[PDB]
């Protein structure tokens, strides 16, 4: 109850515009980790490239219908 | 090979976000990452703990004897902690560390 | 009232709320009597449902601690629990109670994890801030559960025709308008519809501005109840997307989509989704194998407009908390994709 | 008392809850005259009949949480960290760091140096007009078409019973809408009633009918786009991505939307992200002007990015006018 | 009280997956009564078969 | 074969759905299992499939001299004997349910 929600609180962090900073520093953070060769940041860049995938698809469907 | 504070701030936000649509491990899988690159904050250490809390995992009272050894300012040290003990078994002690977090919490 | 009156009819109460008895005079002591109106009147604004009249009554033939609810004389919620004598119960009881383990007890299933303790453990209880829901907190609460899990049943033509002549002084013409366009009876099922997606009727002004526009469009009620869903955008984002812009996503491939939109089956009216029942449970194994209760900010589904209900339905029987949203239900929102429902 | 049916009450359309730390400190400032006023000057500027504004105290909240709601849904949620003393700039740049929200002891001195001084009731009330102007398509119902209609039965008559009998309600108030969205003023209706009349006749589809009641308004239109001498900014399209976007109209029963291919708009907002160039660095406001068939569908194709840039059409244009091309958008 | 009192006497969604676990803890068994147990098990267990294809059939949207 | 009451209360609200919808054979069997693994409420119901299927009073006599605790053991009974064939007896052990209520 109070615990859990304290748990939640205590987790959050919250500001920014999000949008297309969202979308820029995914690309900057993907080729950054690209690079890399550690295990736990191949991980983390398989991750955003899915992200980065699952987005591009969701621009193509907003593109894709439009109501005039 | 380091990251941007904006970088790390994304980082931060995306696991976050994770944790709030109930994928502890993939939040998990991010704020790994962030602390193996940046390790100095802990707010990625701090939600991690709630999101290994979640995901099931003896981690979680190494990840808070960390913040209780860098930030034992923070009553809520004690919660995780708490969980902790009382997901590993040891029951005694989580009530113990829960007595421990309201007085530190009546202090607060 | 001889055997010459033919029956003396009389009409079913809408809501009952039959208690035990000894509670008449040994409970009533907080409000029993403002909670109830006070909920109903909260739940109303949350979702503008023109709720009934609430009967209660004691019925002494029972035992002693056990209250139902009835719908229309039908009993919809029953309960063994007048909190035992006086022990407050626990909603979100867990190993986080065992944490303080004040003795507990588990009885009928309400809903979710529920224990009962004593008033002397109240006070050391409190003091850890957990939930206490008393005897007027919780038959509120199973109150407000039945509104608004039956508030469909609470929208009849003639609460309908209430809300428009109650609305006549403040918008004539788009009353005359709406009244033009569009019948009685498709205004009350596109009603219930979006009641049944737990979207406000509150605003009454956009749904008839909308059911205006797309009423001459339109006749099939799936599609004009979509269209009037789609009139809700700014509504619908604020009601989900409870941070800046965060809206939890599990979009569906186009395949998937695909197969779902290929067995719509617009026959006789109705649109019933049958496609192969194989299918819907590789499907639901699929979305099952993607998507847990362990969550928070309430993740929606996002598919296309047109199957949006067709898909709703598919996932209602396991997934009844995981809402169902179209694309053309408003902008400036970031669309976070937790994972595609593959085929 | 469990006998009253509901107690309908219809939702409020237009709210603002500030903090109730403000309710007396925030008094003389005369925020309820402001408001009146700000309003009244959009109405001057579009002609929207915008509704009343009910202003509330909520003790709930803290701080300077300010929060405006349209139909008891929040549009604009701000904080006013300016709560306790911070008046604030809106042209803050790194000028400001030779010469350093401002508390009031450095107000005197910033005004010296003349820059731009919101103040409480000043940010509120230019929140408020923004949400306005970029909500003003709300605020336009059937209702209010019709209170603006029996407003103007004195002075237009049988104006007003013709452009009834020819369009109906509906139609007209999404021409109205659509007018609106383009922060094209309501304000000269008397052109608008007679552009409807004319060709409410002739053509059916609304795009159509509102691209012509938009060319009723040649004048305004060249005045409110170009602040100069008969000089109007131009960044007009070439012939062959005019076709390309034509080529897929798509009229279907309710909507003409142009859903081409994804690729095509990509490609096609590259190319005019190439040629418009800059977006912050320029200025005295330059307009897209193109083919009237397709400006709606050119609007709806960079209103994602490029919010600003108005879309303009040819029949739209009056003559005498110096249009200078900036530079065409080619394939 | 009549047979009221004898029913009296006799008087005390995870059913499916108690029901796949039993059915399945009595396949492996070999005594006559567990047999006919588990071989009722499966008849309702596929009698529910049944009635899941029924209402997987059964939609109205 | 070990199991817990988890199971064992699925069995046995089968078992009582089953007897008390004349199928009486079904109940038979979902009990005849229950009591061969925990012999530890069911033996109650088996008693009455019992009493409806028609052996019977060798069951009652374990309920009656091992759980006395119970006023319905004679009713039980009763109809067991009833059904082999001992009216007087039977009168008699309805006297004592009687006497014990």
């Amino acid at each position: 109850a109070q615990s859990k929600r304290s748990l939640w609180d205590f987790a959050s962090p919250h500001g920014l515009h999000r949008a297309q900073d969202y979308r820029r520093e995914l690309d900057t953070l993907q080729s950054l980790l690209t690079t890399s060769q550690s295990s736990e940041l191949q991980a983390a860049a398989a991750l955003l490239k899915c992200q980065q995938d699952d987005d591009r698809l969701l621009q193509i469907i907003l593109n894709l219908l439009h109501k005039v | 090979i380091t990251l941007t504070k904006r970088q790390q701030e994304f980082l931060l936000l995306n696991g976050w976000l994770q944790l709030q649509c109930g994928h502890a491990e993939r939040a998990c899988i991010l704020l790994d990452a962030l602390l193996t690159l940046n390790p100095e904050h802990l707010a990625g250490r701090r939600c991690r703990l709630v999101a290994l809390l979640n995901n099931n995992q003896e981690r979680a009272e190494k990840e808070a004897q960390w913040l209780i050894s860098h930030d034992p300012l923070q009553a809520g040290n004690w919660l995780c902690l708490s969980r902790a003990q009382q997901l590993n078994g040891d029951l005694d002690k989580a009530r113990h560390a829960y007595q421990h977090y309201l007085e530190l919490k009546d202090h607060n | 009232g001889r055997l010459g009156e033919q029956e003396a009819f009389a009409m079913t109460v809408p809501l009952l709320i039959d208690v035990d008895s000894s509670q008449q005079e040994a409970l009533e002591a907080i409000a029993l009597n403002d909670e109830l109106v006070r909920v109903r009147r909260a739940l109303y604004l949350d979702l503008g449902v023109p709720f009934p009249g609430i009967h209660l009554r004691f019925n002494e033939g029972m035992g002693e601690g056990e209250y139902l609810i009835s719908l229309q004389e039908v009993p919809v919620a029953r309960g063994e629990l007048k909190a035992g004598y006086l022990l407050v119960r626990e909603s979100v009881s867990q190993l986080e109670l065992l944490g303080i383990p004040y003795e507990k007890g588990e009885h009928l299933l309400p809903d979710q994890e529920t224990f009962w303790v004593s008033v002397e453990y109240e006070e050391r209880l409190e003091k850890s801030q957990l939930e206490f829901f008393s005897h007027s907190q919780v038959l509120t609460w199973h109150l407000s559960h039945v509104l608004r899990e039956y508030a469909e049943d609470f929208i009849g033509i003639q609460e309908t025709r209430y809300l428009l002549e109650q609305m006549e002084g403040g918008y004539g013409e788009l009353i005359k308008e709406v009244q033009r366009i569009v019948p009685l009876q498709r205004m009350t099922e596109i009603l219930q519809r979006l009641v049944g997606e737990d979207i406000s009727i509150r605003n009454m002004r956009s749904i008839l501005e909308a059911m205006v526009e797309w009423g001459q469009k339109e006749k099939d009620v799936v599609q004009l109840t979509e269209y009037i869903r789609s009139s809700l955008k700014r509504y619908i984002c604020y009601k989900y997307a409870n941070g800046n812009n965060i809206l939890p996503a599990y979009l569906f491939d186009q395949e998937v989509e695909e197969k779902i939109r290929s067995r719509v089956r617009q026959t006789s009216a109705g649109s019933y989704l049958a496609l192969d029942p194989a299918v819907t449970e590789s499907l639901l194994e699929q979305v099952r194998k993607t998507i847990l209760s362990q969550i928070q900010s309430k993740p929606v589904l996002i598919v296309s407009m047109d199957i949006r209900r067709y898909v709703r339905k598919l996932i209602e029987s396991e997934y009844y908390g995981l809402p169902v949203l179209s694309y053309q239900e408003t902008q400036q929102i970031n669309i976070q994709p937790l994972g595609r429902v593959c085929l």
